[PDB]
């Protein structure tokens, strides 16, 4: 268990259930006490986030090419944040409010972790990524971080043999249900949160 | 009694022989158990789908020479009479009402000791106003006796006060037109008696008795049973002078011929007197059975009290010679009850009960039933006679002769008789009788009128109105009691056509009512019967409405999650007369998109090119809230169409205020841009966007908030009027009208009182009155505050600010830029 003390965790439109900031630099602080570092934010409705946390970040079919598959974060909240809701309506078209989540790793994976300027998820990159890497598409036991788009925020896809190994507990960022598709509040982040969420420096060049 | 479906159409075939009343009287005053006894005697059972029991049917039967004493035409010794039930507490003031209406008279209860009460004082003087006839009882004497142990001259002064106290307030608000309607003892339309023991008595029954053991006709009998006749025991002669020769006191009649009797039992029964029992119940002929022989105490008195004068008895007694049948008061009840020409066609099928006539039947209410969660018109024939089949011209309470506004020309499915609790199902329905309808309850809210003629008026209409302008969130203390209140809301929306029970995105469960007291009842009802769960419920919240006075000073535009779609709108006031227009079904969601342009157009000024590009009504489709598509050259705007409604649905029925249903909201919709793949604009891209922007635009046309308001009609003694404005000074209260009922001392207070003024309004109305005072309050319209919204200050901020709180929203209200895309 890596929730911290206190009541049971659970997602919902009004917010994530008995998760406050102090619970969070709890969890946080015995998170990193046990050799696990952050690594940025992912950003999904209410059923993924209770997936996630509870079971655990499991491999699946996602709609892009099969080399750049994997479990996609964000440095960055603000942009974790676009995708922190439903993605389609229910019957009546109703488009709920989704939940931020911290992700963790074992430090013992950081020499997998490296970075580009190039732009991820597009064929002239594949052959640069695979290069720091060392192998070929997909990503395995490592990471890349680049711009998601040309001139855009970084993005992180972690393999997702990775992906599987990780720790994700809520973040004390709200998302707002009476304005989704909203952006990202900068006075809603808390001081003390963002104070936790420095990331860890990646290699740019081959291991 | 068991009847069958022929017997009971035989029955009401012969209207003559008809009574339709209900019973006035305090609840603490035994009403339920004196009904009781009259259902136990001649209630008609008849040899599936149950109902709430709205009315019960007792049959009654009497001599040749006992119908001739009735002063009004007559057919037969059987008589059917139709008890229409009645609320608990005056403070359901407009079902009190209902009731009265389709009643021609109505038996009073009133206390031996403490007589009349303010209550049933100001009822009695509403059934006059309705022009109905009075029979009283006077209950509970059995108080007099066990506990007081009064005198029997103490207890006939006693009874002498009360009928007196009646009468005062029966000569002064009885209609001139119905002549001397005072209750006399001597006359019958006087009973006395227990409930709770089931015994009660008349003078004519004891006339009855020593009709003959006197020699005189029971006429001549009971009048000297009454008031100051005296027989000297020692003479044995009758007088009207108290004294004898020698100048000793002579007992009254009633004291020594119906008290008397009555007396020596609860002195021997009560007192043990085995020795006497016996020779005093051969005296009155009162014979016991097995068990009842070995009975001792209030036990035994009570068996020989109730075969020896049943309750029951006396009253049906009264009922049948001295209460009006359909066809004596619908002549002098038939002007009052239309809304129309006195000399119409149809008030003059009224006057005279016309069978033949053009169908008028009058609705007082929707019942619950079994069958599913249709809900059956109960109401009263006055001309015409109702088919099973027939189509009927259900005029609803805002129809006019003229319009086809509130207008539905539908078919009866079955037309029923309502035995309490149940259904039987008949073929027609004469004019002057009690009766129920099938498939009905689509086209009625409440009250209605029921017709056959192109040109017949309403009958007197019962404002009602279904706005839920109160709420309560509702909640289980035991989670796991969540099922339990999740079916019980279901339930409860059922129970009653006026409540309303839904879920709010936050998934709160609300309930929603008319006024402070429906909704208490409705939330008592829930805990205890539809739900049964423990609950945790907040303070009752006036509803609110969000809307625009002016045009957004600059165009709205919001961006899709991918980037790849935009919408351009701008927000708008709509008239009030639009508004109303759509609230009145004259501008209707469902109408030819064509037909209705025309209307908008021609009557309200509308450009029928915006009028023609009607995307939706909202909230819930049909709400005072419009889309008007106004974008030139935009592909496949028709393929998210489906999302720009649906958005619409959700941001008019909470909005960017505080989350308050929109009102009077037209938006337009001026540009869209699309990407041409329809992977990247489905619902999930369109529905955010459009929410977004509408929000954006709402906020950029100046917003206010709008508050229910009253309407509140008020009947007043002239010398307790005083109090009504009292009362209403101090609640922002607008008096509309003030006037008086010609003759009577009755006045009637006219005024507008907002809704967040009118909690624990009528305790202080009573206070202020002495409970002389009889409200009645419908809602009437929607009031924008002057003030800003956006000012915590204000009065229109601080309420915002407080339900804000209240919601764990953002105390300041978010701005525009907020909603507008970020760049
Ligand atoms: N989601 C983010 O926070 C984020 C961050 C940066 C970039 N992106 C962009 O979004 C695109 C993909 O979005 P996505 O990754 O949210 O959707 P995806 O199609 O890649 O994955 C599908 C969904 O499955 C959900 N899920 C539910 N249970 C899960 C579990 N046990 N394990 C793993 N996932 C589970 C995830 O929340 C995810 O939303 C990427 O192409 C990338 O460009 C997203």
């Amino acid at each position: 268990a890596f929730l911290g003390d206190g009541g049971d965790v659970s997602f919902s439109t009004r917010g994530t259930q008995n998760w406050t900031v102090e619970r969070l630099l709890q969890a946080h602080r015995q998170l990193e006490e046990r050799g696990y570092v952050f690594v940025g934010y992912h950003g999904t409705f209410l059923e993924a986030a209770q997936s996630i946390v509870f079971g655990g970040v499991r491999a699946r079919s996602q709609d892009l090419d099969a080399i750049w598959r994997g479990f996609y974060i964000a440095g960055d909240p603000a942009l974790a944040y676009g995708y922190a809701q439903d993605q389609e309506p229910d019957a009546r078209g109703r488009i709920r409010n989704g939940a931020l989540l911290r992700v963790y790793v074992p430090r013992s994976s950081l020499p997998g972790f490296y970075r580009t300027s190039l732009t991820l998820a597009a064929p002239e990159a594949a052959g640069e990524v695979e290069r720091l890497i060392g192998h070929p598409l997909p990503l395995r036991l490592d990471a890349i971080t680049g711009p998601e788009e040309e001139g855009g925020h970084l993005e992180t896809i972690l393999g997702w043999p990775l992906a599987e190994r990780t720790v994700v507990i809520p973040s004390a960022i709200p998302t707002d249900p009476r304005n989704v598709g909203g952006d990202l509040d900068p006075s809603s982040i808390p001081d003390k949160e963002q104070a936790i969420s420095a990331l860890p420096d990646y290699a740019s060049q081959p291991g | 009694v068991a009847f069958t479906v022929d017997q009971m159409r035989s029955l009401m075939d012969k209207v003559t022989n008809v009574r339709n009343m209900s019973v006035i009287a305090h609840v603490d005053h035994g009403k339920s158990t004196l009904t009781d006894s009259l259902v136990q005697r001649a209630g008609i059972i008849s040899a599936g789908i149950t109902i709430k029991s709205t009315a019960i049917s007792l049959y009654s039967e009497m001599s040749d020479e006992d119908v001739k004493e009735i002063k009004q035409k007559t057919d037969g010794n059987s008589f059917l009479i139709n008890l229409i039930d009645s609320p608990g507490h005056v403070d359901f003031s407009s079902e009190v009402t209902a009731a009265l209406r389709v009643t021609d008279g109505a038996l009073v209860v009133v206390d031996t000791i403490e007589g009349v009460c303010v209550q049933t004082e100001t009822v009695l003087r509403q059934a006059l106003g309705e022009r109905i006839k009075p029979v009283v009882v006077i209950n509970k004497v059995d108080r007099a006796l066990l506990e007081l142990q009064v005198s029997k001259e103490d207890l006939y002064q006693t009874f002498a006060r009360t009928v007196e106290s009646v009468n005062v307030i029966v000569s002064t608000y009885a209609d001139e037109v119905l002549g001397d309607v005072q209750v006399y003892p001597a006359r019958g339309t006087v009973a006395f008696g227990s409930g709770l023991h089931g015994w009660a008595f008349t003078i004519r029954q004891f006339a009855t008795r020593y009709a003959k053991k006197f020699g005189v006709d029971k006429a001549k009998m009971m009048d000297r049973l009454w008031g100051d006749s005296f027989f000297n025991p020692k003479t044995k002669k009758w007088t009207n002078k108290d004294t004898d020769a020698e100048g000793k006191p002579l007992e009254r009649a009633f004291n020594m011929f119906i008290l008397d009797p009555i007396f020596r039992l609860f002195t021997a029964i009560m007192n043990f007197k085995k020795d006497e029992i016996p020779v005093l119940l051969e005296k009155l002929e009162i014979v016991l059975k097995g068990d009842e022989k070995d009975l001792e105490g209030k036990a035994l008195l009570k068996v020989v009290m109730r075969k020896f004068l049943p309750a029951a008895d006396a009253l049906l007694e009264m009922i049948v010679l001295h209460l009006p049948s359909p066809v004596t008061a619908q002549a002098y009840r038939a002007e009052q009850l239309y809304e129309g020409p006195a000399d119409d066609a149809n008030c003059i099928a009224i006057k005279n009960c016309d069978p033949k006539a053009d169908l008028m039947l009058y609705v007082s209410k929707m019942v619950p039933t079994s069958d599913k969660g249709r809900f059956y018109a109960f109401g009263r024939v006055f001309a015409g006679t109702v088919k099973s089949g027939q189509k009927v011209r259900i005029q609803g309470p805002n129809y006019v002769p003229g319009k086809k506004d509130d207008l539905f020309i539908k078919a009866i499915q079955r037309v029923v008789l309502m035995m309490g609790r149940f259904v039987e199902p008949i073929d027609d329905c004469p004019a002057g009788n009690i009766i129920g309808l099938v498939g009905i309850d689509q086209f009625l809210l409440k009250t209605g009128t029921l017709t056959t003629s192109e040109t017949a008026h309403n009958m007197k209409v019962m404002k009602f109105s279904v706005s839920p302008v109160v709420q309560v969130a509702v909640e289980v203390k035991n989670a796991n009691d969540l099922p339990k209140l999740v079916e019980g809301l279901k339930r409860l929306s059922k129970s009653d056509p006026c409540v309303l029970t839904y879920m709010s995105e936050s998934g709160e469960h609300i309930v929603a009512g008319t006024g402070e007291l429906h909704l208490e009842i409705c939330l008592q009802d829930l805990e205890h019967d539809h739900a049964g769960v423990p609950l945790k419920i907040s303070p009752p919240v006036v509803a609110y409405r969000e809307t625009v006075e002016s045009e957004s000073s600059q165009t709205a535009l919001s961006k899709s999650p991918n980037k790849h779609n935009r919408i351009y709108l701008k927000a708008e006031p709509i008239d009030e007369e639009v508004s109303l227009a759509i609230e009145n079904g004259i501008i209707n969601p469902r109408d030819d998109f064509k037909a209705r342009a025309r209307i908008m157009a021609d009557d309200y000024g509308w450009d029928v090119t915006d009028a023609r590009k009607i995307w939706c009504f909202g909230p819930d489709g049909n709400g005072p809230n419009l889309v008007i598509d106004q974008t030139k050259a935009v592909q496949y705007l028709h393929e998210i169409k489906d999302s720009v409604v649906a958005a619409f649905q959700w941001a008019t029925k909470e909005g960017p205020i505080f989350g308050e249903e929109m009102r009077s909201v037209r938006v337009n919709i001026l540009d869209v841009t699309l990407h041409a793949d329809a992977i990247h604009r489905g619902g999930g891209q369109i529905i955010p966007t459009m929410r977004r922007a509408t929000y954006a635009g709402f906020l950029l046309a100046d917003p206010k908030i709008q508050e229910p308001v009253f309407l509140v009609e008020i009947q007043c003694p002239e010398q307790a009027v005083g109090g009504i404005y009292s009362v209403l000074n101090k609640k922002r209260g607008q008096v509309v009208s003030e006037e008086q009922r010609p003759g009577t001392p009755l006045f009637t207070v006219k005024a507008y009182l907002p809704v967040n003024e009118s909690f624990g309004f009528t305790g202080e109305l009573r206070q202020a009155t002495g409970g002389q005072a009889f409200p009645q309050m419908v809602f009437d319209h929607w009031s924008t505050l002057g003030s800003d919204p956006l000012d915590p200050t204000s009065k229109a901020g601080e309420i915002v600010l407080a339900a804000r709180k209240r919601h764990g929203m953002k105390e300041e209200v978010p701005g525009w830029q907020e909603y507008y895309d970020k760049l």
